[PDB]
């Protein structure tokens, strides 16, 4: 149990990353590339936070 | 609904950025301005009056 | 400027006056203001000072 939870764990960490968390794109760069930087900001906060 | 279809092109917007007859740029999903940057699939386009 | 144009004048556009004429900061703070001038700018035959 030990060694699965920590395993677990980091592969949530790691699959938490395709999350869009209510913005446009879970890639970071198509963000930049499709828009500019008035709403690039404001799309990118939340895949910050 | 006559719909027409561009595949085999290369875009090049700057007809329609450097030409008198243009009044709005409503784009949706992606910045007008950074638009010769990227690539497309398919386009297609409905011109009606 | 040419009416149709007008909206040219924002942070982060492109065009013929957005790119090759007056570039704006994409931080710019400030105002941008703009009216019709047919009284003085627009001359008979064509003013071709601008």
């Amino acid at each position: 149990d030990v060694v699965n939870h920590n395993a677990q764990a980091l592969n949530t960490l790691v699959k938490q990353l395709s999350s869009k968390f209510g913005a446009i794109s879970s890639v970071l760069n198509d963000i930049f590339s499709r828009l500019d930087k008035v709403e690039a900001e404001v799309q990118i906060d939340r895949l910050i936070t | 609904w006559n719909r027409k279809r561009i595949s085999n092109c290369v875009a090049d917007y700057s007809v329609l950025y450097n030409l008198a007859p243009f009044f709005t740029f409503k784009c949706y999903g992606v910045s007008p301005t950074k638009l010769n940057d990227l690539c497309f699939t398919n386009v297609y386009a409905d011109s009606f009056v | 400027i040419r009416g149709d144009e007008v909206r040219q004048i924002a942070p982060g556009q492109t065009g013929n006056i957005a790119d090759y004429n007056y570039k704006l900061p994409d931080d710019f703070t400030g105002c941008v203001i703009a009216w019709n001038s047919n009284k003085l700018d627009s001359k008979v035959s064509g003013n071709y000072n601008y």
